């Protein structure tokens, strides 16, 4: 059929309040973190990668899913928020380590199989 | 009892007790109980539909005759075959009538299934690492997050569909003086060995063919 | 049964030995290859055959529960002799 | 040795004062003991 | 107590799998084949789901086998194929589906071994 | 069965309730155990003299993994796989070719010593007695890749603790 | 909420069963709130076990309560056997017995000699851990291994025991009565000791039973109930021992609920060495026991197990138990499910420390700071088994 | 051998890593070790410190703690014996006592 | 098992028990080390006759759960067992 | 159509058209009973005597791979006289087969090894020697350690019906009956590596692959042939990141289930 | 007569165990009339509730009562008591009488797959 049970939304519309209220959330708390966690990123790069994952989930348009993306992003939000997480953790989203890899074909035909 | 030392000896009085028991609970909560059936080693199964989650474990905990005060445990058991993937199960020990019995249901990735807490106490911790660890949600919790998992760790790890190895590595770089996650190469693969035989070994269970 | 290569690196029974241009070589400068030099293939060859008057002998590596599984070998065929399965030592049916 | 010891000190070991071309009056280590007394040393056997 | 959802099922967002293992796997559908060198069919019951493989390459040091595809030894099994293939969409991984290959039945018949005028006539046993 | 570990009602007569005053007001339970601690004191320790003395094993210890060979000078092991088939943390790498004179031997043999568990299941797999842990446990290193045994790392412990492993089996092997 | 501290024990002190971070909070010197972060060791031993045969991930289970070696050993046979339909036979049904008594007395003594640790009381920790010694020894040689022996096996034990072990067996019990009573001299009777004790963690029978509470968190609280007594598995119902019980529910309780016991297995190993039988030692089914090297270097029959019993291991009939027993911590066992083939389809494993731990923050209510150090002790807590 | 039984972090001069170390835990290991006042030894105990050990697949595993921090010695065994431990701790000892620390500045 | 007379009464004062009987140190009651060789029993299946492995196999008796009541195919009320028997203090010593 | 018949299986009915063996009666209820000598692509032989059955109510227990079923048998599958069967039958086989299982290439991929489990018993009452046969040598493919036969005349069969060189055949009789081309011959056939599949035991062994891996630890990758354009389905065989061996992938429709030398 | 103490830490003494298990026992009965008769829940909760009564009853000293309930200590039967009631009340909000909700899919609890 096509009824599901509800997780807590029931429509599109109703989900994203609580997906704005949650960009909300996160807007007004990259600043402290980069104080907070004495990161050496500026405020801007921080509220860009914010809008970053937002973005990539766009298409997705189940009511349900989209909860649990928030459920998550809450979660997340609460580890932050309370320092249980630690510079570590909150600089991965950022792969400053990992090389740049190429995207064009031409260069992934340079380097290895990759498919 | 038989002179068969390399046999189990059976026990046909608990057999035909607990047989006596379930079909008890099956007339009493007809609302949700979907299956019950008894293992021939003597243990008592109640499948379920998940919303009796609360009216069945209330009743047992409460009852005269069930008296199941306390959650021995508290798991799921992971299936991809079935629509309903998940299966969560429910151990209960009565200390009054020295035995026990399972509770089992069922769901899915989205569908959350109702916290159990008020019932069980114990059932807290048991609920987050079925979260944290499987990725089911558990409506009313609490307190709800992962608890064996990393910080900022992404999966649910016991799935089946998980890779063992899982997707990052931690290590040191001195470069950024702190610890850094990377895409995990391992210097020797794991190896999977085909241990299964090409020969049926308990024609019992032997399934209907096509 | 011991030799060294151009390289000058003694190759081991298994018959390996790093190439003059290769570099991983490198990683026994300052150290030493480990190699074993006893020769089990030189070993084994030593050892006499010994005579038996039957065509069928059985042969675990002396010992019996402390040896390989106990074989059983056929020494009908005289253009060669009988050689065990695990152990390695050969047999072979007298004067016939 | 000495048998009037608790069980675990009555055998012991001086190491001797060079092995190997290699000076070992003050440089002993557990790995000096040939195979042969090595299992002695340990009470896994009672014949030295 | 219930709302209505008629979208087509997918959680590649919910489960933490980086995209690279998303778009660029090529999950396999089949019912494995029989091993030959034996005769028990108790191996080609259920549907196995696996990935294509990928690189592996000598260790420099010891010679082993080293590789960095988290999803090599990944093996599914399901009772279905239609259950097989719902799991990959859901998942979002492009998938292949090769049928079932069920051997087809024979005339065993002892005495065609012995023909008066027709070539089954054995000729040692 | 049962009983009560702890459900005494001591009495209240005046000689009773003057005991406990006696021990509140002078100490006389901590002096107690003092008493237990002094005679300590006076005991031999239990401290042995390492390394000049060794806490005692048994043949069955479990120790550095070794290769050992035939009375004649043949290797046991016949590459059947079974030890790594069985090495629960997959610690055992083979890789086997018939040998120059037809033989079947191995020509890989690498035993991770920083994946073992030193369960002891090797052992008990080998059907010829080849891959055995010898009663060695002194052989820590200064770098990581010393404790990645090769072949060739094997058979040297065979061929230097052999006058000890052959001994050990000689001992226990009828329990097996 | 005065003020939150974030009490992480990363300078691990002299504990040996892992490290927790806590996380609490002070209304001066109360504690309103204490949460435990526990995945600190979380290696993923339940989902190891699902790529390994059923042989394979037995060491697995010496590594989950890594005092209590044996006796985990013991819960995962009893559920493979119970899986398998197969009985042991009685002389390793005893040996088993009488090891599961001796670890329960090497856990005991690691329980409250550490727990007295934490408390300063530190000269009782060296006496009794030259127990432990003597004890690994047994453990020695029987095995080979000091620590995790393996031992103990689906379908019976490994090895027969060394001839004279049972006389050393006898020699130790006879003189370790003493020990205890070189120990109960220090701390039963001390006041320092029944200050920091007495009246403190108490919980009540009622919330112990709904918050998952089992063995001496239990009897503690006055409920009578010891998986020994009630369901008995292997010989226990042949063998005289009182269970000890609890009046107040407190620490102290549970301090004397501990040392009760290890002198009830002293009760019970000296009849373990009276009551032994003659015999063999694992089932004499060689589909599942791996059959005497004498015969597998005999006879075919025999070869081929040992061939196949090694490398894919022994099936096992499809089917879903949950089995427990009374280990030292608490009411250790397993769910585990089979799928018919050699491997488990999944091994939930139920932690007596894990139920206990979820119960700190109820105990520590109301209590100072200092308290919560005797409160993690009193349950008995390692983190190889909590995390998993 | 003058090994005392504890040691706060800053008082410390050789780090014993015995067991296990899981991805959650490695950042606190390199947090406690750069604490640690020169000269530092890091002493690696047990299969699952040298190289991941049983749990040398696992995801939540880190394979070994030379990922995380310089080793100085390597202890195997699951478990080493105490007395194998002791070795190894002797056998630092010994590494101390080859070091040139004053003869290498005296000619630079 | 060396202290002097004086000493040996000292310690035992001290403690209050008499510590040179149950000495913590093991001296000579200690086994053997060395023991002889032991000749261990069969189990009761190591038979030539009547030995059948289907009389005796363990593994093919087990059977799949009897299904009590399933959904899709004046009388008492019962507990799951009779009520656990009031446990009787011990007479060996009824309080610690 | 009105052909079929019904016949019980362990109480079940079952439709089978009439003139099919017992054994393929108990295939179409997924039932298997055990084999060594038959194969669903060789002419019936029925020596090994391992498929014997109980028909319910007859004294003498039929050979499955040969006896036709009749109209309302039921034939009982799993009944103590079936069992106690197939124990006797599986010790006769292991009265003289070598301990050859850690160095026989066939070891962990042996149907003696494997049914041995599944049906025979587990410990052995066989006090006397064992047989031991000399080695042939017929060609620089099929390795041939003869001492690990069990007389089920596959290679026999395959070769005179299918590839059609009869170099194969019995010579001798009782426990010396031998395999074998009685002369020194190779027989090469473009199928010839066939042999080694359906030898059940490990006796007809692949002489390049030989010694160099066991069957667990490869990984099965099913592939396609290209050396001609039969196009046939192989299965090729890795192990760490190698091709180690090449075994036939069942398409009725191609190959059956044979490849060429070539190929193989 | 009256016990110093049940045992159970946390289980006070009660002083009218009669009085206090039939005012119970008598307040469970009042429940089980607004459920229906036909519900399962009922007639076996009053079969039992009814002989636990009759020994309330006739039984006039506090032990061998409790030999008769075997229900442990008395505290203990009041406590066990309270909860049929609370269980009792929910009940009639749950419904359990009425027909099974849903069906599985079919394949739900079918194993081994
Ligand atoms: C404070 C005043 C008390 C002085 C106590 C010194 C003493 O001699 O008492 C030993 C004497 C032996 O006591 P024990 O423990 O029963 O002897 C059993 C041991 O096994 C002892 O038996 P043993 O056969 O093993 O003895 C062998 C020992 C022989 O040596 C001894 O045992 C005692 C030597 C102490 C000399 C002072 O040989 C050694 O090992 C020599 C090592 C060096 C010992 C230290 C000497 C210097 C200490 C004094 C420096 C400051 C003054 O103690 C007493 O009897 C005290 C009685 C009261 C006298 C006051
Ligand atoms: C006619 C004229 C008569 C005049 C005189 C009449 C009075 C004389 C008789 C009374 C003498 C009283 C002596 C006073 C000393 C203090 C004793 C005391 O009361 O301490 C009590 C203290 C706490 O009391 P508590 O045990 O908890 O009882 C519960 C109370 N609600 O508990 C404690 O004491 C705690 C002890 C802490 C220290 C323990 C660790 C050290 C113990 C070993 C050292 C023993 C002493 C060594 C002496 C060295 C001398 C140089
Ligand atoms: C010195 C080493 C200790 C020797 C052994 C101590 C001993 O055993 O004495 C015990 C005695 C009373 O012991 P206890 O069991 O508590 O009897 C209580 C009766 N109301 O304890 C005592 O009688 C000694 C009490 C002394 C209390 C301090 C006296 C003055 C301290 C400063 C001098
Ligand atoms: S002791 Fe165990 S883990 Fe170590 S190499 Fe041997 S089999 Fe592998
Ligand atoms: S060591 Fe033993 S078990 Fe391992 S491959 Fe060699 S012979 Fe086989
Ligand atoms: S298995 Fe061994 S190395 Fe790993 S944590 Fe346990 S004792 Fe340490
Ligand atoms: S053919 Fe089979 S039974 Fe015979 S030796 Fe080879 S693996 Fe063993
Ligand atoms: S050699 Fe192989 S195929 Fe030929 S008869 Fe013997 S077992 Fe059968
Ligand atoms: S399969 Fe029937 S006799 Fe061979
Ligand atoms: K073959
Ligand atoms: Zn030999």
């Amino acid at each position: 059929s096509t009824s599901v049970k509800p997780i807590f939304s029931r429509d599109m519309n109703e989900a994203k309040r609580r997906v704005r209220e949650l960009y909300r959330a996160w807007y007004r708390e990259v600043p402290n973190t980069v104080h907070l966690f004495q990161l050496d990123i500026s405020v801007k790069q921080g509220r860009d990668k914010v809008r970053e994952m937002f973005k990539k989930n766009a298409h997705i348009t189940d009511p349900r899913v989209v909860d649990l993306l928030v459920i998550k992003g809450k979660m997340e939000l609460e580890e932050t928020i309370k320092v249980w997480k630690q510079r570590t953790h909150v600089m991965r989203f950022f792969h400053e380590t990992e090389a740049p890899r190429p995207k064009d074909f031409l260069s992934k035909f340079y380097v290895g199989h990759d498919p | 009892a038989d002179t068969r030392p390399t046999v189990r000896p059976r026990n046909d009085v608990a057999h035909k007790q607990l047989s006596a028991f379930g079909e008890y609970v099956a007339e009493i909560l007809p609302k949700y109980v979907q299956q019950v059936q008894v293992s021939c080693f003597n243990e008592l199964e109640i499948c379920i539909h998940p919303d009796g989650v609360i009216p069945v474990l209330t009743f047992l905990r409460d009852h005269s005759n069930a008296q199941f005060k306390s959650l021995a445990d508290l798991t799921a058991v992971d299936i991809p075959t079935r629509q309903n993937r998940f299966e969560i199960v429910y151990n209960l020990l009565s200390l009054r009538f020295n035995s026990r019995i399972r509770v089992k249901t069922y769901t899915d990735e989205l569908t959350p299934i109702e916290s159990s807490v008020p019932v069980y106490k114990a059932a807290n911790w048991y609920e987050r690492e079925i979260w944290d660890m499987f990725g089911v949600f558990f409506a009313n919790h609490p307190d709800l997050r992962r608890i064996l998992t990393d910080y900022g760790f992404e999966g649910h790890p016991f799935r089946k569909d998980f890779p063992l190895s899982g997707y990052v590595e931690l290590r040191y770089d001195d470069e950024v003086k702190r610890v850094v996650a990377e895409p995990v190469e391992l210097a020797q693969e794991f190896r999977k060995f085909d241990l299964n035989s090409p020969w049926e070994a308990f024609p019992a269970y032997r399934q209907p063919p096509e | 049964g011991v030799r060294t290569s151009p390289t000058g690196e003694k190759v081991t029974h298994t018959g390996q030995v790093y190439d003059d241009g290769d570099y991983r070589k490198v990683r026994f400068v300052g150290r030493q290859k480990e190699v074993n030099e006893n020769f089990a293939i030189d070993l084994i060859a030593e050892q006499p055959v010994s005579q038996v008057g039957s065509r069928v002998i059985s042969c675990d590596g002396g010992g019996g529960a402390l040896g390989h599984p106990r074989v059983y070998i056929n020494l009908d065929k005289e253009t060669k002799t009988g050689t065990c399965g695990y152990c390695g030592l050969q047999f072979r049916q007298q004067h016939h | 040795e000495d048998n009037k010891q608790f069980f675990g000190r009555h055998r012991w070991v001086i190491y001797t004062t060079e092995m190997n071309g290699k000076n070992t009056f003050w440089d002993v280590d557990g790995s000096m003991v040939p195979p042969e007394w090595h299992r002695w040393l340990h009470c896994m056997t009672d014949d030295p | 107590q219930l709302i209505t959802v008629d979208e087509k099922l997918d959680i590649t967002t919910i489960t933490g799998v980086p995209e690279e293992h998303i778009k660029t796997r090529k999950a396999r559908i089949f019912v494995p084949a029989r091993n030959n060198m034996q005769s028990g069919v108790n191996n080609t019951k259920k549907w196995k789901m696996e990935f294509d493989t990928r690189e592996r390459w000598e260790n420099p040091l010891m010679g082993w086998a080293s590789t960095a595809d988290p999803l090599s030894n990944l093996v599914l099994t399901f009772s279905t194929k239609e259950d097989a293939v719902a799991f990959a969409e859901k998942n979002g991984w492009s998938y292949d589906v090769e049928e079932r290959k069920v051997p087809k039945p024979k005339s065993k018949s002892y005495g065609a071994n012995f023909s008066w005028n027709k070539r089954t006539r054995v000729s040692t046993k | 069965t049962y009983k009560y570990v702890n459900l005494r009602e001591p009495s209240m007569d005046m000689k009773s309730v003057t005991d406990r005053a006696a021990q509140t007001l002078l100490w006389t339970e901590l002096i107690r155990g003092l008493g237990m601690t002094l005679s300590y004191l006076f005991r031999e320790p239990a401290t042995i003299n390492y390394p000049f003395e060794k806490g005692p094993l048994s043949p069955r210890f479990r120790g550095e993994h070794a290769l050992r060979r035939y009375p004649s000078g043949e290797e046991r092991c016949i590459a059947c796989k079974l030890c790594e088939a069985v090495c629960p943390a997959q610690a055992i790498t083979i890789e086997a070719e018939p040998r120059a004179d037809g033989s079947r031997r191995t020509t890989r043999y690498d035993i991770d010593m920083t994946k073992c568990i030193y369960c002891g299941f090797c052992q008990e797999a080998c059907p010829v007695d080849a891959i055995v842990e010898g009663p060695n446990f002194e052989f820590s290193t200064e770098t990581h890749e010393e404790l990645l045994y090769n072949k060739e790392k094997l058979l040297n412990n065979g061929d230097k603790w052999e006058a000890e492993i052959a001994a050990n089996i000689q001992a226990d092997y009828l329990y097996r | 909420l005065v003020s939150n501290l974030t009490l992480n024990f990363g300078p691990q002190h002299p504990a040996a069963h892992g490290v927790l971070r806590l996380v609490m909070e002070l209304s001066g010197e109360m504690v309103r709130k204490c949460d435990p972060h526990i995945g600190l060791l979380h290696r993923g031993t339940e989902k190891l076990i699902e790529y390994k045969t059923y042989l394979q991930a037995l060491p697995y289970f010496d590594r989950l309560d890594y005092v209590s070696m044996m006796c985990n050993e013991q819960a995962y046979s009893l559920a493979v056997e119970k899986l398998l339909n197969i009985r042991p036979p009685p002389r390793a049904q005893w040996i088993r017995v009488l090891f599961g008594e001796i670890t329960r007395l090497l856990n005991h003594i690691m329980a409250v000699t550490t727990h007295a640790l934490d408390i300063g009381a530190m000269t009782p920790f060296f006496w009794m851990f030259e127990e432990r010694e003597k004890m690994f020894e047994f453990y020695e040689r029987v095995s080979g291994a000091r620590m995790h022996a393996a031992y103990v096996r689906p379908g019976g034990v490994h090895q027969d025991l060394p001839l004279g072990l049972m006389d050393d067996i006898y020699e130790f019990s006879k003189n370790f009565s003493l020990r205890i009573d070189e120990l109960e001299e220090m701390l039963t009777n001390n006041r320092i000791w029944r200050n920091r004790t007495v009246d403190i963690g108490i919980v009540t029978a009622e919330d112990a039973l709904n918050y998952g509470f089992s063995g001496v968190m239990l009897r503690g609280s006055g409920i009578q109930w010891d998986l020994r007594k009630t369901q008995p598995y292997d010989v226990y119902d042949q063998v005289e021992f009182d269970v000890p019980i609890g009046s107040r529910g407190d620490c102290y309780d549970r301090y004397l609920c501990r040392v009760e016991e290890m002198r009830q297995s002293i009760r019970i190993i000296s009849q373990c060495l009276n009551k032994m039988p003659p015999g063999e030692i694992k089932v004499d089914d060689a589909k599942v026991s791996p059959p005497k090297r004498a015969e597998m270097k005999t006879s075919m029959e025999s070869l081929i197990h040992h061939f196949k019993l090694y490398t894919e291991g022994y099936q096992v009939p499809p089917g879903a138990t949950y089995t427990a027993i009374e280990a030292p911590k608490g009411e250790f066992g397993v769910y585990l499910v089979s799928d018919g083939s050699s491997r488990p389809y999944r091994c939930k494993i139920k932690a007596p420390g894990f139920a206990h731990l979820a119960g700190l923050d109820k105990m520590s209510k109301g209590h100072m700071l200092a308290d919560v150090v005797a409160i993690i002790g009193t349950q008995d807590i390692v983190f190889g088994e909590v995390d998993r | 051998f003058g090994v005392v039984f504890r040691a706060s972090p800053r008082q410390s001069d050789v780090m014993i890593v015995a067991g296990t170390l899981t991805n959650k835990m490695a950042p606190a290991l390199r947090k406690v070790y750069d604490q640690m006042p020169e000269p530092r030894y890091v002493v690696s105990m047990g299969s699952c410190a040298n190289g991941g050990g049983y749990y040398h697949y696992s995801y939540s595993v880190v394979r070994g703690c030379d990922r995380i921090v310089p080793v100085d010695i390597y202890v195997p065994g699951c478990p080493p014996t105490a007395e194998a431990l002791l070795y190894g701790i002797l056998q630092l000892q010994k590494k101390i006592k080859r070091e040139k620390r004053l003869r290498i500045w005296y000619r630079r | 098992a060396s202290a002097t007379r004086f000493i040996q009464w000292l310690r035992n004062w001290a403690s209050g028990r008499d510590l040179q009987a149950k000495l913590q140190l093991r001296y000579q009651e200690i086994s053997k080390r060395t023991q002889p060789p032991p000749k261990l029993p069969v189990g009761p299946s190591h038979k030539l006759s009547n030995n059948y492995y289907c009389t005796r196999d363990g593994r093919r008796e087990a059977m799949p759960p009897s299904i009590v009541m399933s959904s899709q195919k004046e009388k008492k009320a019962v507990s799951p067992a009779p009520p656990i028997k009031r446990w009787e203090l011990s007479q060996d010593e009824p309080y610690l | 159509a009105s052909n079929l018949i019904e016949v019980f299986v362990d109480g079940q009915s079952v439709m089978v058209e009439p003139g099919t063996t017992v054994l393929q009666a108990c295939e179409k209820v997924g039932m298997q009973i055990p084999r060594f000598c038959y194969h669903e692509r060789l002419s019936v032989a029925g020596n090994c005597r391992m498929c014997l059955v109980e028909i319910e109510k007859a004294p003498k227990v039929v050979a499955a791979c040969a006896m036709p079923v009749m109209k309302g048998w039921n034939i009982l599958t799993n009944s103590e006289k079936t069992k106690k069967a197939r124990e006797g039958v599986m010790e006769f086989l292991l009265a003289n087969h070598p301990l050859d299982c850690p160095i026989c290439d066939q070891g962990g991929e042996c149907d003696l090894q494997d049914q041995s489990m599944m049906f025979g018993s587990d410990r052995s009452r066989f006090l006397e020697g064992k047989r031991a046969v000399e080695d042939k040598n017929i060609g620089p493919l099929v390795k041939t350690i003869m001492t690990r036969c069990i007389q089920c005349t596959r290679c026999i069969r395959f070769a005179s019906e299918i590839a059609g060189v009869d170099d194969l055949g019995t010579t001798g009789r009782g426990n010396d009956m031998q395999v074998g081309t009685y002369i020194e011959k190779m027989f090469m056939s473009e199928l010839s590596g066939n042999i080694i599949d359906i030898c059940p035991v490990g006796a007809l062994t692949s002489k390049p692959y030989a010694f160099t891996a066991r069957p667990w630890e490869t990984r099965k990758t099913e592939s396609i042939d290209v050396m001609d354009a039969v196009g046939s389905n192989i299965v090729v065989s890795t192990r760490t990141g190698e091709v180690m061996r090449i075994l036939p992938r069942m398409h009725e429709d191609i190959n059956e289930e044979w490849i060429s030398d070539k190929t193989r | 007569l009256l016990k110093k103490t049940t045992g159970l830490v946390g289980l006070a003494v009660c002083e009218t165990p009669h009085e206090r298990l039939k005012i119970l026992y008598t307040k469970i009965l009042d429940v089980l009339g607004h459920i229906p008769k036909n519900a399962a829940y009922r007639k076996y909760t009053e079969q039992i509730t009814n002989e636990k009564l009759s020994m309330v009853k006739a039984e006039p000293d506090v032990k061998k009562l409790e030999e008769r309930l075997q229900g442990g200590q008395i505290e203990e039967v009041i406590l066990q008591a309270e909860n049929e009631l609370s269980l009792a009340r929910k009940m009639i909000q749950w419904k359990p009488w009425e027909p099974l909700v849903e069906e599985p899919p079919a394949s739900q609890w079918k194993w081994p797959i």
